[PDB]
Protein backbone atom coordinates (compact mmCIF):
# COMPACT_ATOMS: atom_id res chain seq x y z
CA UNK A 1 0.00 0.00 0.00
CA UNK A 2 1.06 3.62 -0.52
CA UNK A 3 0.41 7.00 1.11
CA UNK A 4 -2.63 9.28 1.09
CA UNK A 5 -2.90 11.77 -1.80
CA UNK B 1 -20.39 -15.14 -14.98
CA UNK B 2 -17.30 -13.10 -14.06
CA UNK B 3 -16.90 -10.10 -11.76
CA UNK B 4 -16.70 -7.55 -14.58
CA UNK B 5 -19.57 -9.42 -16.19
CA UNK B 6 -21.76 -8.86 -13.13
CA UNK B 7 -20.59 -5.31 -12.48
CA UNK B 8 -21.02 -4.22 -16.10
CA UNK B 9 -24.67 -5.28 -15.96
CA UNK B 10 -25.05 -3.90 -12.43
CA UNK B 11 -23.62 -0.52 -13.48
CA UNK B 12 -24.80 -0.31 -17.09
CA UNK B 13 -25.54 3.36 -17.99
CA UNK B 14 -28.53 2.07 -19.96
CA UNK B 15 -30.36 0.48 -17.01
CA UNK B 16 -33.75 2.08 -16.49
CA UNK B 17 -33.50 1.38 -12.77
CA UNK B 18 -31.29 -0.35 -10.22
CA UNK B 19 -31.06 -4.06 -10.97
CA UNK B 20 -30.51 -5.67 -7.57
CA UNK B 21 -30.38 -8.94 -9.47
CA UNK B 22 -26.86 -8.22 -10.68
CA UNK B 23 -25.85 -6.21 -7.61
CA UNK B 24 -26.28 -9.22 -5.33
CA UNK B 25 -24.78 -11.48 -7.99
CA UNK B 26 -21.66 -9.33 -8.06
CA UNK B 27 -21.48 -9.65 -4.27
CA UNK B 28 -21.75 -13.46 -4.03
CA UNK B 29 -19.29 -13.61 -6.91
CA UNK B 30 -16.78 -11.62 -4.85
CA UNK B 31 -17.42 -14.07 -2.02
CA UNK B 32 -16.46 -16.98 -4.29
CA UNK B 33 -13.34 -15.56 -5.98
CA UNK B 34 -10.06 -16.03 -4.12
CA UNK B 35 -9.19 -12.53 -5.30
CA UNK B 36 -12.71 -11.13 -5.39
CA UNK B 37 -12.01 -8.25 -2.97
CA UNK B 38 -8.76 -7.07 -4.58
CA UNK B 39 -10.29 -7.25 -8.04
CA UNK B 40 -13.64 -5.73 -7.06
CA UNK B 41 -12.30 -2.53 -5.52
CA UNK B 42 -10.20 -1.90 -8.64
CA UNK B 43 -13.24 -2.44 -10.86
CA UNK B 44 -15.50 -0.33 -8.64
CA UNK B 45 -13.02 2.53 -8.36
CA UNK B 46 -13.08 2.79 -12.14
CA UNK B 47 -16.88 2.68 -12.50
CA UNK B 48 -17.33 5.24 -9.75
CA UNK B 49 -15.02 7.57 -11.69
CA UNK B 50 -17.04 7.28 -14.91
CA UNK B 51 -18.16 10.55 -16.56
CA UNK B 52 -21.61 8.98 -16.87
CA UNK B 53 -23.38 9.85 -13.60
CA UNK B 54 -25.82 6.94 -13.70
CA UNK B 55 -22.91 4.51 -14.06
CA UNK B 56 -21.02 6.00 -11.13
CA UNK B 57 -24.20 6.18 -9.03
CA UNK B 58 -25.02 2.53 -9.56
CA UNK B 59 -21.39 1.66 -8.88
CA UNK B 60 -21.61 3.45 -5.52
CA UNK B 61 -24.77 1.52 -4.65
CA UNK B 62 -22.96 -1.68 -5.60
CA UNK B 63 -20.04 -0.66 -3.39
CA UNK B 64 -22.53 -0.09 -0.55
CA UNK B 65 -23.95 -3.57 -0.99
CA UNK B 66 -20.48 -5.16 -0.96
CA UNK B 67 -19.74 -3.45 2.33
CA UNK B 68 -22.68 -5.32 3.86
CA UNK B 69 -22.35 -8.59 1.93
CA UNK B 70 -18.62 -9.27 1.52
CA UNK B 71 -17.42 -9.16 5.11
CA UNK B 72 -14.03 -8.26 6.51
CA UNK B 73 -12.05 -9.51 3.52
CA UNK B 74 -13.73 -6.78 1.48
CA UNK B 75 -13.49 -4.14 4.19
CA UNK B 76 -9.71 -4.60 4.36
CA UNK B 77 -9.39 -3.77 0.66
CA UNK B 78 -11.55 -0.67 0.94
CA UNK B 79 -9.56 0.44 3.96
CA UNK B 80 -6.45 1.05 1.84
CA UNK B 81 -5.24 4.31 0.31
CA UNK B 82 -4.90 2.31 -2.90
CA UNK B 83 -8.69 2.43 -3.10
CA UNK B 84 -9.47 5.41 -0.90
CA UNK B 85 -7.37 7.79 -3.01
CA UNK B 86 -9.65 6.86 -5.91
CA UNK B 87 -12.70 8.14 -3.97
CA UNK B 88 -10.92 11.30 -2.88
CA UNK B 89 -10.10 12.04 -6.51
CA UNK B 90 -13.85 11.99 -7.15
CA UNK B 91 -14.74 14.76 -4.68
CA UNK B 92 -11.45 16.66 -4.63
CA UNK B 93 -11.69 19.76 -6.90
CA UNK B 94 -7.94 19.41 -7.48
CA UNK B 95 -8.51 16.18 -9.40
CA UNK B 96 -11.93 15.17 -10.75
CA UNK B 97 -13.77 17.26 -8.17
CA UNK B 98 -14.71 20.22 -10.39
CA UNK B 99 -16.39 17.91 -12.90
CA UNK B 100 -18.19 15.23 -10.88
CA UNK B 101 -21.84 15.82 -9.93
CA UNK B 102 -23.06 16.83 -6.48
CA UNK B 103 -25.01 13.58 -6.40
CA UNK B 104 -21.89 11.42 -6.74
CA UNK B 105 -19.84 13.66 -4.46
CA UNK B 106 -22.23 13.73 -1.51
CA UNK B 107 -22.86 9.98 -1.85
CA UNK B 108 -19.12 9.32 -1.60
CA UNK B 109 -18.78 11.54 1.48
CA UNK B 110 -21.81 9.98 3.11
CA UNK B 111 -20.18 6.54 2.69
CA UNK B 112 -16.75 7.62 3.93
CA UNK B 113 -18.32 9.29 6.95
CA UNK B 114 -20.38 6.14 7.46
CA UNK B 115 -17.35 3.86 7.40
CA UNK B 116 -15.33 5.87 9.92
CA UNK B 117 -18.19 5.04 12.27
CA UNK B 118 -18.86 1.43 11.30
CA UNK B 119 -15.21 0.45 10.79
CA UNK B 120 -13.37 2.17 13.68
CA UNK B 121 -10.76 -0.50 12.96
CA UNK B 122 -9.90 0.96 9.54
CA UNK B 123 -7.70 3.89 10.55
CA UNK B 124 -6.88 4.77 6.93
CA UNK B 125 -10.58 5.42 6.31
CA UNK B 126 -10.57 7.97 9.11
CA UNK B 127 -7.41 9.68 7.87
CA UNK B 128 -8.95 9.90 4.40
CA UNK B 129 -12.16 11.47 5.70
CA UNK B 130 -10.31 13.77 8.09
CA UNK B 131 -8.20 15.14 5.25
CA UNK B 132 -11.29 15.97 3.18
CA UNK B 133 -12.39 18.22 6.03
CA UNK B 134 -8.98 19.70 6.84
CA UNK B 135 -8.94 20.56 3.12
CA UNK B 136 -12.37 22.20 3.09
CA UNK B 137 -13.78 19.48 0.83
CA UNK B 138 -16.28 18.66 3.58
CA UNK B 139 -17.58 21.66 5.55
CA UNK B 140 -19.13 19.49 8.27
CA UNK B 141 -20.34 15.98 9.06
CA UNK B 142 -23.28 15.24 6.76
CA UNK B 143 -26.56 13.72 7.96
CA UNK B 144 -26.92 10.07 6.97
CA UNK B 145 -29.75 7.54 6.55
CA UNK B 146 -30.56 5.73 9.77
CA UNK B 147 -28.88 2.33 9.97
CA UNK B 148 -28.58 0.90 13.47
CA UNK B 149 -26.03 -1.71 12.34
CA UNK B 150 -23.49 1.12 12.01
CA UNK B 151 -22.61 0.13 15.61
Amino acid sequence: DDHLL
Amino acid sequence: ESLESWLNKATNPSNRQEDWEYIIGFCDQINKELEGPQIAVRLLAHKIQSPQEWEALQALTVLEACMKNCGRRFHNEVGKFRFLNELIKVVSPKYLGDRVSEKVKTKVIELLYSWTMALPEEAKIKDAYHMLKRQGIVQSDPPIPVDRTLI
